[PDB]
């Protein structure tokens, strides 16, 4: 984690393009985040192009912690994301929540998938 | 002109500075997704962009006067931007039409272009204005006036008909549906009212979306919505200043406490068959794990109040809040080791425990229990950790539960899921579809769910299923209470898609009246789940005002609710 002229690098970007969309991710970006830091998601394909503040930190076990927070145009009492986000395991997952459409994020090592929420589940009724 | 492409701009999309009359060009061979205009740009730089690839592309319009986050680029498709330093954005440059006739009606004649303007002026202005129905799908269209006689738009062809008149600054954006055949707005320009204009009382509403704002020296004690607008009209009422107000619950379908705070910001939308202004946002007050909570909760000042108890913040008891209006809401949540009693005027007498999550609702006759809490045993593969990782594994099925809480509070449906244990654990099937029979009978996972008291059982596993990433028995008995997915194909918001099965909920589409509800505006979570609902006559659509569901035909929270407390029974004290 310690490092030189490199830890001051605070972009507001937290992952770039590259069934689902694939996406590059950099766990040490949110870890040097605070609450009240800046933090921007693209989506472009799937129209979500905004940005948004850390409001809080928690962490929920010794190995994963939760980042929240809420976007600042908006509707204030009900749109904001999570990022909860595994050590050991490079194990990061987003749940975006907009008033366009809710998408969620699942990485590992770097490398992840965004999709919407229908993609999710496929599955037939099942009988006796 | 200067022409430039992907390729001749390191196969990037940042389109360059430094142009005075600037061309990018997309082709089958030339082509990149996301496309970007500079920031630094003098004043009357030109930027054009055009496209001829089967792929589309996707435009930033941070830095343009669009209000649009993303401009979607088809083949055909020709943009044109103008700087400006003034402003310090690119101003469109857009297909304008206009009516010509000066008569009360004209329909407006528009092209193939995905992005269209009808500007409607002085000399160029007809009473009622009219869309084209059966355009190419995707066809956005701004109508924008600057006359100073008004006019309005057609409904006919339109998702709800809203007050869409047209007076000097009103702005529209539509987008046309083919699954609808209907224009459906997009962007709706606000009208600013300050509070001190009108009073206590707006007698109508103008415009599809009015914006009352309060601050100080701009200010009332009480205020009183319209008793009647157009279908779908939305009032949005903000507050900056230092004391508190009153918005009257008249004409407005809530007995709840809508006390105007200052930052609060409530939303109200009509709804024409039933003749009341739904609310469709209010504040909450949050007292977070980090935050102190009273021994006694607060009076009610807003529709709802979630308390959420840490070890940090523990309380042995709490007392539900002594002043309340019928339909306030109290949502506990737990994360302390210990129990914390809670306790009411009317003599209710509870407990919440550790991870349990728990909603109130207040009554004419004092506060009411408004949520089940079902117990879930959560079963992960061996499999599954091993390309996971063995925290990553328990990570995921946990999202999945927020996920369920979060689509059954924003539902009212009366039920929370509460992770009572986590074992790994591989129920012993060569297919997903085998793995939920069996682990009905499952000694292992059995004898934990007895042993933990879990109403539930839920299985997160590797095998492949037959025709499909997850499982779980409708309308299932204790014996049949389990469902599963995989990693493969279903991500974690599949569980909240299961367990509805579980309650006895059907696709879309279904005979039975807990069925799912699908929209190409937005589907619940049985019949399609791209938003955070479960079906019912008494939702809609936050953005598009869609009611998700019908009376009698389509109500998953109706079936939910009579399923919830039954279910939540199942392993008991
Ligand atoms: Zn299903």
């Amino acid at each position: 984690s310690p490092s030189e002229k490199e830890r001051l690098s605070q972009q507001q970007i937290v992952f770039n393009e590259v069934k689902g969309m694939v996406i590059k991710y950099d766990p040490k970006v949110i870890e040097l985040k605070k609450v009240g830091d800046t933090v921007k998601f693209q989506m472009l394909e799937y129209g979500i192009n905004r940005t948004g503040k850390i409001v809080e930190i928690e962490p929920v076990d010794q190995d994963i912690v939760r980042w929240t927070g809420r976007f600042d145009q908006g509707d204030p009492n009900q749109n904001f994301f999570t990022i909860t986000q595994s050590q050991k395991d490079h194990y990061t997952i987003m749940q975006i929540f907009t008033e366009k459409g809710n998408y969620s994020a699942e990485i590992k090592d770097g490398v992840g998938l965004v999709q919407t929420m229908d993609e999710g589940v496929t599955d037939q009724e099942l009988h006796h | 002109a200067t022409v430039l492409s992907p390729n001749q701009n390191n196969n990037s999309g940042s389109i360059p500075t430094g142009y005075s009359d600037l061309e990018f060009s997309l082709a089958n061979g030339n082509w990149v997704k996301n496309l970007s205009l500079p920031t630094n740009a003098n004043n009357s730089d030109k930027i054009t962009i055009r496209s001829s690839a089967a792929y589309s592309s996707y435009l930033d319009t941070s830095n343009t006067n669009i209000p649009l986050e993303v401009l979607k680029i088809n083949s055909g498709d020709v943009y044109q931007f103008i700087f400006n330093s003034s402003q310090n954005k690119w101003i469109a440059q857009l297909a304008t039409v206009s009516p010509t006739t000066g008569s009360n009606y004209e329909l407006i004649p528009l092209t193939t272009a995905t992005m269209q303007k009808v500007l409607i002026q002085d000399d160029k202005w007809a009473q009622t204005i009219a869309l084209p129905s059966d355009v190419r799908d995707g066809t956005t269209v701004q109508v924008v006036s600057t006359a100073s006689v008004s006019s309005d738009i057609d409904k006919t062809n339109l998702l709800f008909p809203s007050s869409f008149t047209l007076k000097n600054g009103s702005e529209y954006w539509f987008k046309y549906y083919s699954a609808l055949g209907k224009w459906v707005p997009e962007y709706i320009k606000p009208q600013k009212l300050n509070v001190q204009q009108i009073g206590t009382s707006l007698a109508a509403v103008n415009s599809p979306l009015t914006e009352i704002a309060f601050g100080d020296g701009n200010w009332v004690s009480n205020f009183t919505l319209p008793t009647t607008a157009n279908d779908r009209d939305r009032i949005i009422i903000k507050s900056t200043a230092t004391w508190s107000a009153k918005i009257n619950n008249t004409n407005v379908n809530s007995q709840a406490t809508l006390t105007l705070k200052t930052g609060d910001q409530y939303e109200f939308m009509y709804v024409s068959d039933k003749g009341y202004w739904q609310l469709i946002s209010s504040p909450t007050k949050v007292i977070d794990s980090t935050a102190t909570i009273p021994a006694i909760l607060p009076n009610m000042t807003q529709p709802t109040l979630k308390v959420k108890l840490s070890t940090s913040n523990w309380q042995p008891t709490l007392q539900l809040p002594a002043q309340a209006q019928v339909g306030d809401k109290v949502v506990i949540v737990s994360n302390a080791s210990a129990d914390t009693y809670i306790n009411a005027a009317n003599g209710l007498s509870t407990a919440i425990k550790n991870g349990e999550n728990r909603r109130f609702i207040y009554t004419a006759q004092g506060w009411t229990v408004d949520s089940y809490t079902i117990d879930m045993l959560l079963v992960s593969s061996p499999e599954v950790n091993s390309i996971l990782g063995e925290s990553a594994a328990k990570l995921r099925m946990i999202e999945g539960v927020n996920l369920t809480n979060l689509t059954a509070e924003n539902s009212n449906a009366r039920f929370y899921l509460r992770d009572v244990g986590y074992i790994t654990y591989k129920i012993p099937a060569a297919t997903l579809k085998e793995a939920i029979s069996t682990g009905r009978d499952d000694t292992t996972v059995q004898n934990e769910r007895k042993r933990i008291l879990a109403d539930g059982v839920y299985y997160q596993g590797n095998e492949p299923g037959d025709g499909g990433c997850g499982w779980a028995w409708i309308n299932a008995s204790a014996y049949n209470m389990i469902g599963a997915n995989d990693i493969a194909g279903c991500s974690f918001a599949a569980m909240r898609h299961e367990v509805g099965h579980n309650l006895g909920l059907y696709h879309n589409g279904s005979t039975n009246i807990g069925s799912g509800f699908a929209h190409p505006l937005g589907s619940t979570a049985m019949g399609g789940n791209n938003i955070n609902f479960y079906s019912s006559p008494y939702l809609y659509n936050p953005k598009y005002g869609v009611r998700l569901g019908e009376e009698g035909k389509i109500d998953a929270v109706s079936v939910i609710n009579l399923n919830a407390q039954k279910i939540s029974l199942y392993n008991h004290h």
